[PDB]
RNA sequence: CCGGCGCGCG
């Protein structure tokens, strides 16, 4: 039954502007 | 407040589909002069799995085992019955659509058979867009003699089948299935472009059918289809299934995907159509001049492997162009633009002499087709066969220009 | 529904035959519901 | 409630307020339907698996999900040491699928 | 009764039910613990029910 | 299955009907026969006849005609066991009358509308 | 205090129209007892107006067909019984059909008394196909349901179609209350709300009498 | 059997259960008119022609005839193997056909159109045969007398033919009941035989 | 086919002859719930087996369970709750968790007794 | 009724029944109104198990109608519709 | 909170 077959990149890197 | 402020399809159509179990769910059928044709009768929101489109019963079908016996689900040719012995003589390979259109011819002639009255919303042998039922005339307008040649050996086929099986000593009941040849080609026609070949389970016994399926043969084809068919083996239904989390909106056409991988010929060939939009068109190039496949993905957004390429001015031309352009590719190497621009122009050449290899252009075929009046359908689809390669030709000139162009 | 129309005598080899074609047309989530209304009406009767 | 100081299942009885008995029979009818889980909570939960007995009356109170036992109930734990007192040894072991390691269940 | 209904009588779903009977007295704060929601279940509230 | 027994046991027919040989209300649908029947016009037994308007679908022993009516016009009324078919030879009209009783009436339309009340509700 | 409420409304077509009504609160037994009286009263006290007769004129030779004229005269007689009318006509009035010719005869064909209306104009009656007159006096009767070569129509005086009462139950310890579900399908020739109402004065004026007193 | 295939675009084919028909169908409007002359009989579906027997005399010149079919409904329960099988199955068992002769070879459109019940004609299925029917006249005028008013009555599966006035028609109520009468008092007598006072005994 | 645009279109032209008291009834159906049953029964047409059927409903649901525990066991139940989402993704709405009450109960307290 | 078939049944040149195909009720009575004489169905005897079974040596579910179903207890039911009537 | 004996119900 139911049992059956056992059941961080570009940050701190952003343009400076 | 409330007071201050394409056809639809013949009721009937679906009617006598509706009280034989047929569903259809959000869509509605419309016609138009090119045919019919399924719309969205609102807006399919997208749910989390793919969404039940249309339900079409298995008795209400016409399959034929795909592989030797030939054995019909359901079952509708009695024991002992000539048209058995017609079927039976056919080449398991290639006269596939000769048992279908056999198949069709009987149901047609049965009188409580389902496909009686669906028959009568066919395309008839003026409207159906086959290449079977084009002249000599129409077919010299296809400027591809490969493609003619392939019709011509069709078209010999289905007569010398028609002759051989129907002459004069055959019985009363087979006669009348098809009094004259016009008739067979018809059928064999629209078993060609109506069939739907399927892997499908019923019982426990699972093989691959050749399959009429009404209101299923209703859908269009697209490369890009937003609707695909499951075959539901517990209740024998065939389910047409939206795409999961795609949204349609309302009077968006549904469509199918008739056959993948098949270039505009074959397509040509077998449902009697071609679509400028083909990702798998190929043009004959020298290979000579070569440009970057990596470059060229990059700039007109096309990802993932050569056989499941897609895009995030772009289109399935554009696939077709960088699936079929010669191309270079080492891993990382760059390619230096001084190369590519003079691969270009080379290229840019040979499509410019493709194109001066047809007598005439593509906005001249556009006019002839909107001041054509007494044209066939046959004639216009060959018209549009060549228009939409030569419009292919023109987007590989544009997209290699446009590529060049943002190199830098 | 496309019922044929009994117009004889319904027994009870009539019920059990009734109920079980019942099942394999409508399957068993409309014949649950016909099973209700038909005790009902036999109730009803009796 | 109260259980048997032995078993450790319920009681029997109305007056010493028992639980019901789920018998072989009835083990029938549920492997028939099918119901693995069913059977797995009148087995371990409901009846004698002491530790997991006390987190179900804790979960469904905060409707926290109840998780699978995979311990032993004090029933299969009561055998075994009987089986000892024969002079007979009774191992659980577990292969593993993944690199064949054999590990021996508390038992 | 419906085909999937059966009835059952309020002495015995009381005490069948009587942990989830906790947690909804709990979860709509008119039980302050698992103690004064046992009592109030004891005393036959009409809320309990 | 007594209530059941009882509501579709039929007529009484033959000399358990009438006391010497014989040398039936008319009902447009099924929904005025019923309503008859509660206004206590009719009994649960009492033979009528119903207009049929679907295809035929009652149960019959396979039998002919019993007698058949042809009138110079071109009309002529089939008349079976247990219903009445008028038939033409000048149009395709065909007129179906079933002769029941509204206990057979009422077993058909209980099934009926279990049917079209689970299909409505879903 | 004790309040009465139309919870639903619909109206399928020009003849079929269903409304469910509410009445609460009530004491133990009340809703039952009224339910069934309700329903009775509305399967029976309640006038109708039908066609009870019909005479055919233009010597149709008395036979089962008239030259020219699609439909049987039992044809027609069943047709004739189908046609829903309403009024306040007191004893009998006369009605009379008269269509030029061919064309179809529906119930928009019929001249009438002066209070009777026709619910629905598109029931058929007859189709004429040669140009021939039709004449036929119908007589139109009001009655209870519970109540010369002219061919009679047994007509049913049932303008509600059925009716059906339910008990929903509710308490607290000590004190119950119970609400009364009435549900009215009518033939369009009066509304479940004016059922009711009618039903309900019908009714009352059944129980007026055992109030009666004579003059000494 | 006939050693050639027919045309049957000029031919009434006539289907029954057992055979179909093919009666020579001369041209016309209508398409009303038959020609006895030549006949053909083939079973269902098949281009097998015979020639049909025949039990009477057949006309000699073209008559005008109405057809109508005579037979029973088979309303069966197939069995359900396929989801959605039909619950139940009918067709009409057409075992006798018809043939009506119109009064005076008179059209369908003609005002004073009546039918000839003096001539019908007997398609059987079983016996792939045609005769001609044996009409008994109770209608008082003998062989001059008004068509109009005449009513024939069919019994006796399709062998018994009679010509009563219209007047005198039968309700079907009356003819239900009749033939239950008759079964039943049989039943009856058949029932209480077995008895030993029935020799004693009173019918009531 | 082309004639200018002018076009034919498709008609029946043949003849087939295959071409409402229930309202308690269907108020009662829904009341009680059957409307789920058909539900359950359309859901398993698309199963080949029932058993993973039942495994993966009741995983959606302790999913359900585990990221909103606080609005399952009352009112709103987690397995009515799958059983809805997944016939409604089907495109076919359905309440939500099949969750209905009664709008004629007379006040707080007020307990319907069957 | 429900057995699987364990070869194809030829009539003349058709097939009318294939290998591993459920056996209705129609493909029996086409059997029985034409001249075939052998039958070839798989059972529980034909199984090349003795600890399990698999869905084609069973056939159709006694109660789902469809084919039988992986993980299926039908030992436990086959004791137990014996049993029963006991 | 353990077992025997007796009496019952389905
Ligand atoms: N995308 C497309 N553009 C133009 N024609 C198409 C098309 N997809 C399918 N067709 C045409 O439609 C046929 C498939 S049957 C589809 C419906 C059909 N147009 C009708 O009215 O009956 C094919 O013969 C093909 O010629
Ligand atoms: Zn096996």
């Amino acid at each position: 039954g139911t049992g059956f077959n056992k059941g961080d990149i570009l940050f701190y890197h952003r343009e400076f502007c | 407040f409330p007071l201050f402020q394409l056809e639809s399809a013949d009721p009937d159509f679906y009617k006598i589909g509706y009280v034989r179990r047929v569903r259809a769910y959000g869509v509605e059928f419309k016609e138009g002069p090119d045919g019919f044709g399924i719309y969205a009768s609102k807006d399919i929101e997208p749910r989390r799995r793919a969404r039940v489109i249309m339900e079409i019963p298995h008795e209400l079908m016409i399959t034929i085992r795909q592989k030797h016996p030939w054995m019909f689900f359901p079952d509708i040719v009695p024991i002992g019955h000539p048209i058995f012995d017609i079927i039976n003589s056919t080449d398991p390979e290639r006269d596939w659509d000769l048992r279908l259109a056999c198949l069709l011819l009987f149901s047609f002639d049965r009188e409580d058979h389902f496909w009686r009255l669906y028959g009568d919303f066919l395309p008839a042998a003026d409207e159906c867009s086959s290449l079977l039922l084009a002249t000599e005339e129409d077919l010299a307008e296809l400027q591809d003699p490969q493609l003619v040649s392939t019709i011509r050996q069709q078209q010999k086929r289905v007569l010398e089948f028609w002759e051989k099986n129907w002459h004069s000593g055959v019985p009363l009941k087979i006669k009348r299935l098809a009094e004259d040849a016009e008739r067979f080609i018809w059928a064999v026609s629209i078993a060609q472009t109506r069939c739907i070949s399927m892997k499908t389970r019923i019982g426990a016994l699972v093989q691959d059918l050749n399959m009429m399926i009404p209101y299923a043969d209703m859908l269009n084809h697209s490369f890009e289809p937003n609707c695909f068919l499951h075959w539901r083996p517990k209740d024998r239904i065939l389910e047409v299934m939206s795409n999961a989390g795609q949204a349609i909106k309302k009077g968006e056409e549904m469509t199918i995907n008739y056959m993948p991988g098949q270039k505009n010929n074959m397509l040509m060939e077998r449902y009697g159509f071609s679509t400028p939009v083909n990702p798998w068109d190929a043009i004959p190039f020298s290979g000579d001049s070569r440009i970057h496949l990596n470059s060229f993905l990059s700039v007109f957004n096309i990802f993932g492997l050569p056989e499941e390429y897609y895009h995030d001015f772009v289109d399935g031309a554009v696939i077709a162009a960088a699936r079929t352009l010669p191309t270079w590719s080492d891993i990382d190497l760059p390619p230096i633009p001084s190369a590519e621009r003079k691969a270009v122009k080379e290229l840019q050449d040979e499509c410019r002499k493709m194109l001066a290899e047809y007598p005439t252009t593509s906005e001249q075929d556009q006019k002839l087709l909107d001041s054509l009046s007494e044209a066939r359908t046959t004639f216009a689809t060959a018209v549009k066969y060549r228009m939409h390669r030569k419009m292919f030709i023109g987007k590989i000139i544009k997209a290699l220009d446009i590529y060049q162009e943002r190199l830098l | 529904a496309n019922l044929v129309f009994h117009n004889k005598v319904i027994d009870g080899t009539a019920i059990k035959r009734l109920i079980s074609r019942l099942i394999d047309h409508f399957g068993m989530a409309y014949t649950s519901h016909i099973l209700d209304q038909v005790k009902t009406l036999g109730f009803q009767q009796a | 409630g109260h259980y048997a100081l032995v078993t450790q299942q319920p009681l029997r009885g109305r007056s010493k307020q028992g639980g019901q008995r789920v018998g072989e029979m009835e083990v029938w009818a549920l492997e028939g339907f099918g119901v693995a889980h069913i059977l797995q909570e009148m087995l371990t939960y409901k009846s004698d698996h002491i530790r997991a007995r006390q987190e179900v009356l804790g979960t469904t109170i905060i409707g926290g999900t109840i998780p699978k036992p995979e311990d032993a109930p004090e029933s299969f734990r009561l055998l075994v040491r009987e089986l000892r007192s024969l002079a007979l040894e009774l191992n659980h072991f577990l292969v593993s699928e993944k690199n064949f390691q054999i590990n021996r269940k508390e038992v | 009764l419906s085909l999937h209904r059966c009835g059952l009588p309020r002495e015995i779903a009381i005490e069948l039910f009587q942990t989830f009977v906790i947690r909804g007295l709990i979860r709509q704060h008119l039980a302050s613990n698992i103690g004064v929601a046992k009592s109030q279940i004891r005393e036959k509230k009409p809320i309990v029910w | 299955l007594i209530g059941l027994y009882v509501l579709t046991s039929g007529t009484r027919r033959g000399i358990c009907a009438n006391r010497y040989n014989p040398c039936e209300p008319f009902f447009c649908n099924s929904y005025d026969a019923i309503g008859a029947y509660r206004q206590k016009r009719i009994n649960l037994d009492s033979p009528l006849w119903l207009r049929w308007q679907l295809d035929q679908r009652v149960i019959a022993s396979k039998e002919v005609p019993i007698e058949v009516h042809y009138e110079s016009f071109g009309n002529y009324h089939e008349i079976y066991a247990h219903y009445l078919i008028v038939r033409s030879v000048k149009k395709e009209t065909l007129y179906i009358y079933i002769r029941t009783t509204v206990g057979h009436i009422s077993f058909y339309r209980e099934i009926e509308e279990a049917i079209q009340g689970f299909s409505q509700a879903c | 205090t004790l309040q009465w409420k139309c919870v639903e409304s619909r109206r399928d077509s020009k003849r079929l129209y269903y409304g469910r009504f509410i009445l609460s609160p009530l004491m133990k037994g009340q809703a039952d007892t009224i339910g069934i009286a309700m329903r009775r009263a509305l399967l029976g006290e309640i006038e109708g107006t039908c066609i009870t007769r019909a005479k055919f004129e233009n010597i149709p030779h008395d036979y089962s067909n008239i030259v020219g004229i699609q439909e049987s005269v039992h044809e027609i007689l069943m047709n004739l019984n189908e046609i829903v009318l309403k009024s306040n006509l007191y004893g009998t009035r006369n009605a009379l059909i008269c269509v030029q010719g061919p064309g179809y005869i529906t119930a928009r064909d019929i001249i009438l008394p002066p209070s009777v209306e026709i619910v629905d104009n598109t029931q058929h009656i007859a189709t004429l196909t040669e140009p021939i007159n039709l004449c036929i006096g119908l007589k139109i009767e009001r009655n209870r349901g519970y109540s010369d070569r002219s061919y009679p129509i047994d007509a049913v005086f049932m303008p509600v179609q059925n009716a059906n009462h339910s008990i929903h139950s509710y308490g607290n310890g000590n004190e119950k209350q119970e609400i009364l579900f009435i549900e009215i399908w009518t033939n369009g020739s009066l509304t479940p709300k004016e059922a009711l109402h009618e039903a309900s004065r019908n009714l009352i004026n059944l129980f007026i009498p055992f109030l009666h007193v004579e003059e000494e | 059997v006939v050693d050639y295939r027919i045309n049957e675009d000029e031919f009434h084919k006539i289907s029954l259960l057992d055979c179909d028909f093919f009666i020579r169908k001369p041209p016309d409007p209508d398409n009303d008119v038959y020609d006895f002359r030549e006949m053909y009989v083939t079973p269902p579906d098949t281009d097998i022609y015979s020639v049909p027997r025949v039990l009477a005399p057949m006309p000699q010149k073209y008559i005008r005839c109405a057809m109508s079919d005579y037979g029973c409904y088979d309303v069966t329960e197939p069995p359900i193997d396929a989801p959605r099988d039909p619950l139940y199955k009918s067709e009409r068992e057409i075992s006798k056909v018809f043939l009506t002769k119109h009064y005076r070879n008179r059209r369908l459109n003609d005002p004073e159109f009546v039918l000839d019940f003096e001539e019908i004609y007997v398609i059987d299925s079983k016996t792939k045969s045609i005769t001609r029917a044996r009409v008994l006249v109770t209608v008082p005028g003998g062989r001059k007398r008004d068509r109009k008013d005449d009513l024939l009555v069919i019994r006796d599966n399709g062998n018994s033919f009679k010509i009563i006035h219209v007047g005198e028609r039968d309700d079907p109520t009356t003819v239900i009941e009749r033939e239950e009468w008759t079964k039943t008092r049989e039943d009856m007598e058949k029932h209480l035989r077995k008895l030993r006072d029935f020799s004693v005994s009173n019918w009531f | 086919g082309i004639q200018r645009r002018i076009w034919r279109r498709r008609t029946l032209t043949k003849k087939d002859d295959m071409l409402p008291f229930v309202e308690e009834q269907v108020r009662k159906i829904k009341e009680v719930g059957k409307v789920m049953t058909m539900d359950i029964e359309r859901l398993l047409l698309s199963e080949d087996n029932r058993f993973e059927f039942v495994n993966s409903v009741a995983a959606e649901a302790t999913e359900y369970v585990e990221k909103n525990r606080d609005e399952y066991g009352g009112t709103k139940k987690a397995i009515f709750h799958v059983l809805s989402n997944r016939v409604n993704d089907l495109g076919f709405d359905r309440p939500e968790a099949y969750a209905e009450s009664d709008p004629y109960k007379p006040g707080p307290g007020y307990l319907k007794e069957y | 009724i429900g057995r699987v078939l364990a070869d194809d049944i030829y009539i003349g040149s058709r097939c009318v029944a294939f290998r591993n195909q459920d056996l209705g009720i129609g493909l029996v009575n086409r059997f029985i109104t034409f001249g075939t004489q052998s039958i070839s169905i798989r059972t529980p005897f034909t199984c090349r198990s003795t600890s399990w079974i698999c869905r084609l040596c069973y056939g159709r579910s006694p109660t789902h109608g469809d084919l039988v179903e992986l993980g299926e207890a039908v030992g436990i039911i086959a004791g137990q519709s014996i049993g029963e009537p006991g």
